[PDB]
């Protein structure tokens, strides 16, 4: 079972995947000395996959509060 | 020949010289000397037959090498494709658009720079490539200088959302942008993409977006057969009327022909007088205009 | 969190001159109430910010600087 | 209602079909939200957005139908017509239908007594072909 | 008390809104959606025999852009029922097998058919 | 080949050496050849001539030229048929077969583009491959490798697509539609009827 820790886990390793290769791609078209943590870092990937993940998932459903045991179920 | 194209694209590059300083400014030196043979054979002076020939293989010579430094320079434009892929435009057709830009960069690139033809290339071919996606990548068309707006305005915007760590105010975006919030509600309204119908609904997987959106030049049957029971009545109402007072009412209101008539126009087929039509169109407004002939036509309104 | 982040290696380039470190990550209050959430549609949401600390053998120098990579639902 | 005939429709029906012909990748203006020109959607080719109404507005009203106002090409009429209304687009270069290629050899037909690796190669641009020789003058 | 209520289920319709790409009317019940006569109750009212039935509920009361109005007219004006048309889904078929390069030409016995 | 003899053997590549080969060819005589393999043949042989022997004949006895293989100009699926229709919110929503026609309407101005101008025979080339693979998406997109899947989320629709399956036009929405003067609701025994 992957508990939802470890899918969103996932997903946000695929974005800090993303992440990496924009760094790495920036970083071989950036001089240095111009480089500081704070700019070289494109935070969109991260945040685009943590909310894509919710949309377009089979495992992110509407909860159901027709009763607690709906809830439970 | 085989699936996924650029593969077989690749393969099609081949293995081919590059070219190393002394090559390509040789190359480009018998390339000039191409370019002055078919100048002198352009114009309209006599030469003599053999010198002619001899001027025309000296420029299809450099053609060759031409072709030889585009077929060079192939891996360059691929890598600069590559260097903007993933923008709603096929990586094939980045490659073309920026090979269409390498055949402009050599037909203006010569040795009398300092520099190495990479150098200079790469211009023009982001030059070429960012033409394309601006002209060529959104389904409704932007124009460039909008396209430049939309995309500064994105990239500054997230650099605000980079720094202040928080989606930004519309007025200091603003204000970054030195433009007035009315820009910039406009372009980010324009810098959108359209969702497509052949795509599943999610409630269920057999229905899909397109088949629960409602049109509007639907006649619906109510609306038009009130309308036309309107039409009825009312036609009626007039005939209720004198023949004259009805038919010079229509005109000026033009119930059979779908441009009604001013009251001196309507005095050249009848025959009256702009001023005494205009007297009959005011008796036949106030005649409909009584509580006999109105009580049909306020529900219809 | 932490595992994913450790998962990435410091970046090398060609030269495997510069390298950045996420060493540290840490959380801060939400800013909206779980309630003011539901009621004014945002997704229930935390800071994550993490030290990035870039070091170049060429320059011979460390440097440290927070970074923020977006909101956390 | 008496028979369906289909066939294989030939370049000279295509272009008795078409009303005729898009030139551009336009589709609407990003700001005034109506067809642009020779593009598609375009209103000279297909018909009017609006009942009756022409792009340029000259002749709008519904008494004037069936004229042509020389400003913007639209054929005053019905939108219904955008519905049966179709153009078509000028290739440089021939191409091979998908369907009757690439499939079962009841559709292919083996016309040509060639495999379907060596067609797959030749009209995808892999291999070449020697379409005629003239073969009495060589021998002579 | 399960959430299967009547009030939700219920649903009906004279005449709402349409499709765009087909004209026929479009489903679901915020909608006003007509229910779907789908390919088994067109194969129950053939074995029936029952062919008007099929030919008015697969035209006039849908997929017939001449035929909605004409039959909403005919009802409240108390006129008979006209005749109907050809359904708009054939001709967007037409249309769009002469966009594979299919000549479909519709023919009469005697050279062209009057459509 | 060329260089060393031109004049003798005239060489093509790609749909074009279709056209000119369909243009050129002579079915009567493949027919007449094939009928006298299948008088005296054996093996799988005269299966692959029975097979040919059905369609060059079909052609011929049809008025209709071989030469429809190739089609030169692309008919346009009319657009209301494809509506471009304005969405609430300042969206929109497209068919796929806009984006398929865009693309096609694309590479032909680019062939022609490149063919106005002096251009080499590799590049002319990669073009009007990527001209007969887009066109091969917008009647069939699919039947070859990867398809071409637009915004990466899902393959595009095809002209075709609509034309087949559980979703096509025929087996949705002309043997099965939806009607008007109809209604749906629960049901419940009641005996005094
Ligand atoms: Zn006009």
């Amino acid at each position: 079972i992957r508990n939802v820790g470890e899918l969103i886990q996932n997903q946000v390793r695929t974005g800090l995947a993303r992440m990496e290769r924009v760094v790495r791609e920036r970083m071989t078209t950036q001089d240095v000395e111009a480089i500081t943590p704070q700019t070289l870092i494109n935070i969109r990937p991260v945040v685009a996959s943590i909310k894509e993940f919710f949309g377009t998932s089979q495992l992110s459903q509407f909860m159901d509060q027709n009763n607690p045991l709906s809830g439970l179920t | 020949a085989t699936a996924d194209p650029v593969k077989d694209y690749l393969k099609q590059i081949g293995k081919v010289p590059l070219l190393n300083a002394e090559q390509e400014v040789e190359l480009a030196k018998r390339i000039e000397a191409g370019l002055f043979a078919e100048d002198k054979l352009a114009n309209s002076d006599k030469l003599a037959p053999k010198l002619k020939r001899e001027l025309e293989i000296i420029a299809e010579d450099g053609r060759r090498a031409k072709n030889h430094l585009l077929e060079a320079n192939l891996r360059l434009v691929v890598s600069l494709a590559k260097r903007y892929t993933g923008r709603g435009m096929l990586f094939l057709d980045l490659i073309q658009e920026g090979n269409l830009g390498l055949i402009r960069a050599v037909e203006k690139f010569d040795y009398t720079k300092g520099y190495k033809f990479s150098t200079y290339a790469t211009w023009w071919i982001r030059q070429a490539i960012t033409r394309a996606m601006a002209d060529q990548a959104r389904t409704i068309r932007i124009p460039v200088h909008m396209v430049e707006v939309i995309n500064k305005l994105a990239r500054v915007q997230r650099q605000m959302l980079q720094d202040l760590g928080r989606e930004p105010t519309p007025e200091e975006l603003a204000k970054e942008l030195d433009m007035t919030p009315e820009k910039v509600i406009e372009v980010q309204k324009y810098g959108r993409e359209p969702i497509s119908l052949h795509t599943p609904l999610g409630e269920d997987g057999d229905s899909e977006f397109g088949d629960l959106i409602e049109d509007s030049e639907a006649v619906v049957p109510a609306d038009a057969v009130s309308f036309t029971l309107l039409q009825e009545q009312l036609h009626s109402v007039l005939d209720t009327l004198s023949e004259r007072e009805a038919g010079v009412v229509s005109m000026r209101f033009g119930l059979t022909d779908g441009q009604p008539k001013t009251l001196d126009e309507i005095g050249k087929v009848y025959g009256v007088t702009r001023e005494r039509i205009r007297q009959i169109e005011s008796k036949t407004m106030s005649k409909l205009r009584h509580p006999s002939r109105s009580q049909v036509l306020r529900d219809y309104l | 969190l932490e595992e994913i982040f450790e998962e990435i290696s410091p970046i090398e380039d060609f030269s495997g001159s510069m390298s950045l470190t996420f060493r540290d990550h840490r959380f801060e209050p939400p800013k909206n109430s779980i309630d003011e959430c539901k009621d004014r549609d945002f997704t229930y949401a935390a800071p994550l910010f993490v030290t990035a600390e870039f070091t170049n053998n060429e320059t011979g120098e460390i440097k440290s600087q927070t970074v923020f990579m977006g909101d956390f639902p | 209602f008496d028979e369906l005939r289909i066939g294989l429709a030939t370049a000279d029906d295509i272009r008795q079909w078409s009303h005729g012909e898009v030139k551009k990748p336009e589709t609407i203006n990003y700001r005034t939200l109506k067809p642009e020109k020779d593009g598609l959607f375009c209103e000279k080719i297909f018909g009017p957005t609006r009942d009756w109404e022409c792009y340029c507005g000259k002749y709008k009203r519904v008494r004037f139908k069936g004229i042509i106002c020389e400003r913007c090409g639209v054929e005053v009429t019905r939108a219904k017509v955008r519905r049966e209304r179709m153009g078509h687009i000028e290739l440089a270069a021939p191409v091979t239908h998908i369907w009757y290629f690439k499939g079962v050899p009841s559709r292919l037909g083996y016309l040509l007594d060639l495999a379907p690796k060596d067609l797959e190669k030749v009209i995808y641009f892999a291999a070449y072909m020697i379409t005629f020789v003239d073969e009495e003058r060589r021998t002579r | 008390k399960l959430h299967h209520l009547v009030d939700d289920k219920l649903h009906a319709r004279s005449t709402g809104p349409y499709s765009m790409i087909t004209q026929q009317p479009l489903g679901g019940k915020a909608q006003f959606g007509g229910q779907r006569f789908g390919e088994m109750e067109v194969w129950a009212l053939e074995a029936y025999g029952a062919a008007y039935a099929l030919q008015e509920l697969l035209t006039i009361k849908s997929d017939d852009v001449t035929g909605r109005v004409k039959v909403y007219e005919a009802i409240v004006k108390g006129e008979n029922i006209p005749e109907p048309g050809i359904p708009e889904s054939f001709k967007v078929l037409i249309k769009e097998m002469q966009s594979l390069c299919l000549n479909v030409e519709v023919l009469s016995s005697d050279g062209m058919s009057i459509e | 080949l060329r260089d060393r003899f031109g004049t003798y053997f005239d060489g093509s590549m790609g749909a074009a050496a279709l056209q000119k080969r369909l243009e050129s060819f002579d079915l009567d005589e493949e027919a007449e050849r094939l009928r006298e393999i299948i008088r005296t043949g054996k093996g799988q042989k005269k299966t692959r001539a029975l097979k040919r022997l059905k369609v060059v004949s079909a052609f011929l006895q049809t008025s209709n030229s071989p030469k429809g293989m190739v089609l030169d100009c692309v008919p346009v699926i009319p657009p209301d048929l494809r509506p471009m229709v304005q969405l609430d919110g300042g969206r929109f929503a497209t068919s796929d077969l806009n984006d398929l026609y865009r693309r096609v309407i694309n590479r032909n101005n680019r062939l022609k583009r490149l063919l106005d101008l002096g251009a080499p025979e590799i590049i002319v080339n990669n073009e009007k491959r990527m001209l007969q693979e887009a066109v091969d998406a917008l009647f069939d997109n699919g039947r070859r490798g990867r398809p071409v899947t637009g915004p990466g989320n899902r393959p595009l629709k095809s002209l075709s697509d609509m034309l087949k399956g559980k979703q096509g036009r025929f087996r949705q929405n002309l043997l099965g539609k939806r009607v008007d003067y109809s209604a749906r609701s629960v049901i419940v025994v009641g005996p005094q009827l």
